[PDB]
Order: structure tokens, then C-alpha cells, then sequence
RNA sequence: ACAGGAUAACCGCUGAAAGCAUCUAAGCGGGAAACCUCUUCCAAGACCAGGCUUCUCACCCUCUAGGAGGGAUAAGGCCCCC
RNA sequence: AUGGUUUGGCACCUCGAUGUCGGCUCGUCGCAUCCUGGGGCUGGAGCAGGUCCCAAGGGUUGGGCUGUUCGCCCAUUAAAGCGGCACGCGAGCUGGGUUUAGAACGUCGUGAGACAGUUCGGUCUCUAUCCGCCGCGCGCGUCAGAAGCUUGAGGAAACCUGUC
RNA sequence: GGGGAUAAGCUCCGUGCGUCGAGAGGGAAACAGCCCAGAUCGCCGGCUAAGGCCCCUAAGCGUGUGCUAAGUGGAAAAGGAU
């Protein structure tokens, strides 16, 4: 039989992400690979294993082209007529880590688990953040060449 | 209008090869 | 300022450009002066 | 700033101006008024001030209320409200323990006055939204106030939510703007408040300076 | 290009500093700032001159090079020389007058309409109906004459309204 | 309402590609009841379920002593009553 | 060429039932803008226009005739917009029209009868289970139990305008 | 190929043409009739077809040379256009 996670085995690590002049969907997509736990070998789809990702410096984050004034980021109150957007420069002004975690959570899993992974991600607009005593790994995006 | 014409339209996907049921 | 999706040199002064992605026609005698629309 | 004093509405009546003209106004009684803490930014994050009002026995004051009041080093009072400022260069005019009168104000100040409306228990759609009715004659079966057509049929097919239908109305905080004030009362600590302010005879009421016109 | 292509004179009394892409020029009448492209390429030539240089021949170098060393010698000139813009008004009854830094425009409004001027212009009126602005930043020096020139409608039957000295302006006759 | 910000149409400045010219490709500006703030109200079930304070801030029993179960309490609340 | 609202073409869902025109009450959305807001050009002197571009926040009257939608007319108005939502809306209302049985006229038929001809009269049923929506509570959570006073992410309301 | 307006998811014909009807499994987001392939049963073994290999989502933010500035990719005509 296949071996499948027991109550104790999983086990958790701390990683902070410099997102400063990173692409955003690079980014995102490293993270949203972290959060999952896809990096270890023992993942298991119905069993969250993901390491916790702390990313700083996420308002320098860069968008390419001309999205950072035409592309919108849309919500709806339910109540007729509306619908109000924000384009992503507007968003990054007001509260700039809503662009790096909107850009996470569509892409991990839309089910309960991926409710649950979320927990695991902070994020902060500063350089700095409070979670020094739980000693975050240093993580940086490379890419093994095949 | 706009329904007929996305119907037809996405028959050209790569994975149809060109052709689809009801046009 | 006229808006046609056809926008030509109506005399010899008139000069077509572009700018931001869309023709313009400009020319000393602001009748002449078109824009692509 | 915005100078704002907790006070108690008493009734309306009737005075006259030296032009003879009549001015319809309220009485309001803007009793002292106690501060028993002010709200800074790099202790709370807005700046803002509290105040105190009304008169209650020691012995009915509740003991975590109680240490509030002795912490700060006031008297127990029966309403404790606050007043949002916009900056520390306006907190600097209080401090704990300063009391407030009706003399903050003077004789033509546009003041918005703060209350709760009168309550209204459950009011149908002719009394809430002001809707029309149906005709009473010519044949309408049963249906002399009711809504009518809720919204279409099968397109949206659910009922839009934002529509105005039946419910429970009033007794709900409200707020009058720009209120002249047409005398301030020394003696007996009275607002003579030009207009309807909100509020049930004896219900308490926030007094503060006008933000268009101040 | 062919503008890009010609090197840079500096007069004597002229002071140049170069930081890789970053420029500033120091001279008799005051101090100016600039920043130049990535593409392009700034040293200095021993003689004393400005030189620019473009690596390769796509759009970006080829129109870059042309702007990035005309950018120089409007800094460099408006430091020794400056840049003034003349101005004169049309019609009746329209005056100007200067108070302090700011200027007032009699153009036949029910109220007189007045203009600041910003750090680095400075308005000198000559007549009433003929005046000056003078700065050092040839972009800020137009900008200004711009805003000057907004204030009246254009008006092609009278002609009333602000001017450029050497403007010709079109004119129609309104007879019916 | 007043005021502010980014804008549409439109008007521009400085400007090469293209010795000239061009509001544009690098930059800089003006610009509307529309948009974001501004006005009123709801709002921490906002699951990132928040903040500043204040009060109580301590007593027993059982199985087996690991955790749980039971009872009596404080600050406080509710019920009954006007 | 757009749009899919008009007159149609097709007969694919429903004939062990999808209630059909006008009016009322209640809305909501689009902009192809009637007023208000910003502009270009004018064969734009001024007042007033004409045409085109941007703009949907608010507003868009009361009556005579007809079942009327539509239309003509009387008074105003800044304006009296065009359309979608089962030609919105009858488990919300009316039944004037149309389309049952009565009756008459004109016309067709030898006759029973018929007329997208006209005229008078002619039952509008139902205790809300579920989603929806307007309001109000009970339980638990927010890592001890409680009480004050709050920041506010996120929403909702409003936004009209004339004369002198 | 006829009828239609060389319209219809229209209608009528031909076809050792197919599939659905009477057909599961993979792909086309979902999607009888399109593409791959015809299910005797079991296996916690392997290779492939159409289709794919940044995350959701399995396997490439694959290698070389170029092109695009329009989010073209990720709807369209006469025609306009340094
Ligand atoms: C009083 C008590 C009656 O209420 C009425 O008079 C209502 C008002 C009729 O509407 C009368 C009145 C009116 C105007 O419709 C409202 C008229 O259109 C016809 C004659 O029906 C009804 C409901 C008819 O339905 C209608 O039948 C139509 C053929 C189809 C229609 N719809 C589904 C397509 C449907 O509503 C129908 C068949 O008689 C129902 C059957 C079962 C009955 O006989 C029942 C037992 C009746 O005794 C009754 C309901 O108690």
C-alpha cells in the first residue's frame, strides 16, 4: 500500500519571498506552488503539507505592459447596478497587498481545503515583517534546467 | 445574434478539428 | 473635427499622422482637420 | 474645530426675533459635560475625545464601568459618547477631567444635531417608501395598499435585493444639518436650536458645529 | 540620428557634470537636472563638448538619440542664456498689469483674472498691452505662454485677445 | 454643497525617428453633473472573526490520576415583578 | 455591416394547460441623449442655431377624444428620450378590447348557419412547502468569563433644477 | 445538388461516407451526431492515440533562430492608414 500521512507526520516551514521587481505571476505561481506543499514528497492531494510564505516588498512587485492601468480587477455587492472595479494602479495604491494575495487565491484549489491553505500565506506591504522569531528561509525563484 | 455566432465560432477549436455537431 | 472610419488628405497641406493608435488628419484650415473613428 | 457637547432634547416652542419675524425653535439642554479620555493616534489610531453626560446614582453603576470613571478620576455618568476629531493639533485643546457647558457655542453657529428618530413599530410599503396605493373604487379586489408586481417573470426570475417592501422603520440614529442656533441659554445651560432636531422628548442628543457650513 | 550626430558645444563658461546616465549642467543663470535613456550612451569629449552615442539601429536608439542630445543643448543654453517669450495683447480696453511675482489680465471679464508664476519664471511687463515671460526651462517657459494664450477664446472676426508677436492668426468677417 | 485626485472628448509645452514639421515614441501639463475621496447610514459571522481600556482574577468531588466528567462560585446576565 | 424591437420564414421546447391586448402599483438595465455637464467645426458678428465627439449622476407634467399601444389637440416645461426585462409585471389589481353560450342590422348561403364587419349584455379560484426579498429573534464561534467606548475592509442613500 | 435570398439548428435528394439512434472510456470548460478509441472480469504494473506539459491540473516559467506592442493571442465586413 501506498504510503499516506499519519496524524503527526506533517510538519511545517517558514519561507519569506522578496517580491520586490518580481513578476507578479511568477510570484504567484512559486507561492501558490509553497502553499500546497507540492515541493515535498510526501504530498498527498486531501492532506495540506504547504510550508507557510511570508512575502515583503510587495508593493514594488512589477506588472508588465500596459496592465497597470487597464486591467481591472472587478467585485459585485449583489445589489442591482453594482458592479465596481479598480484598476490594478489604483488597487496598488490604496492597499497593495490585495494584488499579490487576489493573484495567490486564484490559484490554488477553490474548495474547502484551499479555504483552509490560505491560512498559511502572509503577506506585508513593508520591507519588514513581524514574524522574525519563527526564522523564515529565505526563498528565491529559480528553475531547474532540463 | 451573439449566441449564434459564438457557437458556431468554437468549432474551430483545436481539439474539433474544424467540424461540430449542429454546426 | 470630423469622425469617419475613413479619414484622407483633402487638400495639399493636410498632413495623416498617429497618435495613441489612431489616425488623425491635421491641417491649417481647421474644416480639413479628421480624425479615424 | 468641531466643538461638540452631549445634550438632552426637552421640547419645542416659540420665540421671536427683533425683526418681529417667528422662529420655531428647540430646546435643547446641553448639560456639563465631563472628559473622561481622548483617543490618540499612537495610542488608538484616530483621535478622538470622550465625553460624559447625565446623573446616575454610584450604586447602580456597573463595577467594570465604575473603574473606567475612577480610573480617570470623574464621576460616574449614565451616557458616555465620543467625538471623532481629524487631527492631533485639535486634541490638544482637552484634557481628562475638563468639563463642557452650553457656552462652547454662540448665538448664530450652524450645529448638526445627532439622534435617534421615534419609532414607528412595523410600517407597510404606503408608510415607509411612500409608495402609492390602488384605487379604492372601480373594482380593486383586496388590494387597496399593497406593493404590487415584485419585478419580472423567469428574467432575473429572484426578487433584486435593494427593493423597498415592509419592515420595521424608525428609532434609528439621524442626523439634521446646518441648524442655526438662535440663543445660547447662560443660566440654565439651554440651546435654543433653530428647526426639528431628531429624538423623543428627553432623548439624548450630540450637538456638534456644522461640517459645510463651520 | 543626423541630430543625434552632432556633438554637443559647451561655451567656456559653462560648467558640465556627468554620473553615468544621470546629467546636471552648472551655469551663470542657475542650475539644471536631467536623466537620460538606457539605450543611449553620454560622455564627455575632451575638448571640453558633450557627445552622444547609440549602440544599435532600431527605433528606440534611432529616436532616442535624436531627442536625448537636443535635451542637452536646450539645458545647456537656457543656463547661459535663458529663454524669454514676448507676448502682446488685442483688443479694447485690455490691459495688463503686474503685481509682484503674479500677473493681472484685464480681457473684459466681469472680473480681472490674475496669474501666478511658478518658481523659476518671472514676468516682466513692458506696456500695458505688451509684456514678457522669461525662465530658464525652455518646456516651462512654453508652458506658461501656453496657459497665457488659454485665457481668451480664440476670436477670428476681432481678433481681441492674447498674442505671440510674430502669430498670424486666421480671420473671418462676420456680415450677416 | 465647498474642496481635492485620476480621467473621457478636446486644447497644449518640450521633442526625435524623418537637418524641417508633429501633443508622443521618452517626459510634463490643463480638462465634465460620469469614476475615487468629500456628505448621511449600516458595518469585526471582516474566520486575517479587529483596537483602547476596566472588573472577576478562585473553590470542592469522582474514575484514575491522563484526560475527562460532576458540583458550588466571583464580575455579570437572565427569568419573575412595576 | 451592426441590432434582434417590427412584418415574416422554420416548426426545436410546452396542447395529462407556459393565461393573451391595454391601464394601475412596483421597479431594474442599455445608450443609439430630450434637459442639465464638457468639447471640435460652422455658410458661428451678438441672441439663437446646424452637425459631430465625450457623458447614463439626476430629471423627464396635467388634461379633451378612443378599449386603445399609437395619434391629433388644449395648457405649461429646462425636458416632456428611445428600447430590453414572457411586446416586465393578473398564485399583485381592473376586464374596456379580443376569443363561448343570448339578440339585431348589412352581406353570403335554398337551409342548418357564416363574416380578421358593426352593435347591447356576459363568474378573473388558491391557508406560501423551497429559492428569492423586507424585517426580528434563538444557538455557537472569535482559545478564561464579562462591561463600556470604537477603527473601519465592504456596502447602502443622495446627486434634479428655473426665474429675476 | 434542387427549393430559399446560393438564410436558417430549414426542407427534399445521392454516397460499400461516419457517428448518434442502439455506445461506455479520453479530448472539445460544461456540450447524443465533432476528434481519438468499440467496455468479458480483476490488478496500488507498463507503452501510446486525439489533446496537452506556469498554478488550478497530470506532464516543459524545454532548446535554437526569428516576428508581435495590439492583451493581437483570447470574434467580423466594404474600406482608411508614413
Ligand atoms: C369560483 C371557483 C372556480 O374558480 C373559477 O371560476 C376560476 C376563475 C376559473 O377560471 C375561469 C375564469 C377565466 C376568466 O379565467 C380566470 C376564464 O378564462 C376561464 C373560463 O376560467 C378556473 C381557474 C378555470 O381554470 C382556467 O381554465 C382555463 C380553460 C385555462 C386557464 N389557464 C390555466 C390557461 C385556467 O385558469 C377552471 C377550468 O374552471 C378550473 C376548474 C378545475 C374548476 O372548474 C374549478 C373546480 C372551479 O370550480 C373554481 C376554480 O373553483
Amino acid at each position: 500500500p501506498t504510503y499516506t500521512p499519519k496524524a503527526g507526520d506533517t510538519t511545517r516551514s517558514w519561507y519569506v519571498i522578496d517580491a520586490s521587481d518580481v513578476v507578479l505571476g511568477r510570484l504567484a505561481s512559486a507561492a501558490a506552488t509553497l502553499l500546497r506543499g507540492k515541493h515535498k514528497p510526501t504530498f498527498t492531494p486531501n492532506v495540506d503539507g504547504g510550508d507557510f510564505v511570508i512575502v515583503i516588498n510587495a508593493d514594488k512587485i512589477a506588472v508588465s505592459g500596459d496592465k497597470l492601468t487597464k486591467k481591472f480587477a472587478y467585485r459585485h455587492s449583489g445589489y442591482p447596478g453594482g458592479l465596481r472595479k479598480r484598476t490594478i494602479g489604483e488597487l496598488l495604491e490604496k492597499h497593495p497587498t490585495r494584488v499579490v494575495e487576489n493573484a495567490i487565491i486564484g490559484m490554488l484549489p477553490h474548495n474547502k481545503l484551499g479555504r483552509q491553505i490560505q491560512k498559511k500565506l502572509k503577506v506585508y506591504a513593508g520591507p519588514d515583517h513581524p514574524h522574525a522569531a519563527q526564522q523564515p528561509i529565505p526563498f528565491e525563484i529559480k528553475q531547474v534546467a532540463q | 445574434a451573439k449566441r449564434g455566432r459564438k457557437k458556431r465560432d468554437r468549432k474551430h477549436s483545436k481539439a474539433n478539428h474544424g467540424k461540430r455537431p449542429n454546426a | 473635427m470630423k469622425v469617419n472610419p475613413s479619414v484622407k488628405p483633402i487638400c495639399d497641406k493636410c498632413r495623416v499622422i498617429r497618435r495613441h493608435g489612431r489616425v488623425m488628419v491635421i491641417c491649417s484650415d481647421p474644416r480639413h482637420k479628421q480624425r479615424q473613428g | 474645530a468641531r466643538k461638540g457637547i452631549l445634550g438632552t432634547k426637552l421640547g419645542m416652542t416659540q420665540v421671536f426675533d427683533e425683526n418681529n419675524k417667528v422662529v420655531p425653535v428647540t430646546v435643547v439642554k446641553a448639560g456639563p459635560n465631563v472628559v473622561t479620555r481622548i483617543r490618540t493616534t499612537e495610542r488608538d489610531g484616530y483621535s478622538a475625545v470622550q465625553l460624559a453626560y447625565g446623573e446616575i446614582s454610584p450604586r447602580k453603576v456597573i463595577k467594570p464601568v465604575a473603574g473606567q470613571f475612577a480610573a480617570a478620576g470623574v464621576n460616574p455618568r449614565r451616557h458616555v459618547a465620543e467625538l471623532r476629531l481629524d487631527d492631533e493639533a485639535a486634541v490638544a485643546e482637552y484634557e481628562v477631567g475638563q468639563e463642557l457647558t452650553a457656552e462652547i457655542f454662540s448665538d448664530g453657529a450652524y450645529v448638526d444635531v445627532t439622534g435617534t428618530s421615534k419609532g414607528k413599530g412595523f410600517a407597510g410599503t404606503m408608510k415607509r417608501h411612500g409608495f402609492r396605493g390602488q384605487g379604492a373604487a372601480h373594482g380593486a379586489q383586496a388590494v387597496h395598499r399593497r406593493p404590487g408586481s415584485i419585478g419580472g417573470c423567469a428574467t432575473p426570475g429572484r426578487v433584486f435585493k435593494g427593493t423597498r417592501m415592509s419592515g420595521r422603520m424608525g428609532n434609528d440614529r439621524v442626523t439634521t444639518q446646518n441648524l442655526k442656533v438662535h440663543k445660547v441659554d447662560a443660566e440654565n445651560g439651554v440651546l435654543l436650536i433653530k428647526g426639528a432636531i431628531p429624538g423623543r422628548n428627553g432623548g439624548l442628543v450630540v450637538v456638534r458645529s456644522a461640517i459645510k457650513r463651520g | 540620428s543626423r541630430i543625434g550626430k552632432q556633438p554637443v558645444p559647451v561655451p567656456s563658461g559653462v560648467d558640465v557634470t556627468i554620473n553615468g546616465q544621470n546629467l546636471s549642467v552648472k551655469g551663470p543663470k542657475g542650475t539644471l537636472t536631467l536623466d537620460v535613456a538606457e539605450p543611449i550612451s553620454v560622455s564627455r569629449a575632451e575638448d571640453g563638448a558633450i557627445v552622444v552615442t547609440r549602440p544599435d539601429d532600431e527605433r528606440r536608439s534611432r529616436s532616442l538619440h535624436g531627442l536625448s542630445r537636443t535635451l542637452i543643448a536646450n539645458l545647456v543654453t537656457g543656463v547661459t542664456e535663458g529663454y524669454t517669450q514676448k507676448m502682446e495683447i488685442f483688443g479694447v480696453g485690455y490691459r495688463v498689469q503686474l503685481k509682484g511675482q503674479n500677473l493681472e489680465f484685464a480681457l473684459g471679464y466681469s472680473h480681472p483674472v490674475l496669474i501666478e508664476a511658478p518658481e523659476g519664471i518671472t514676468f516682466a511687463v513692458e506696456s500695458p498691452t505688451k509684456f514678457s515671460v522669461s525662465g530658464i526651462d525652455k518646456q516651462k517657459v512654453g508652458q506658461i505662454s501656453a496657459v497665457i494664450r488659454r485665457l481668451r477664446r480664440p476670436d477670428p472676426y476681432k481678433g481681441k485677445g492674447v498674442r505671440y508677436e510674430g502669430e498670424q492668426i486666421r480671420r473671418k468677417v462676420g456680415k450677416t
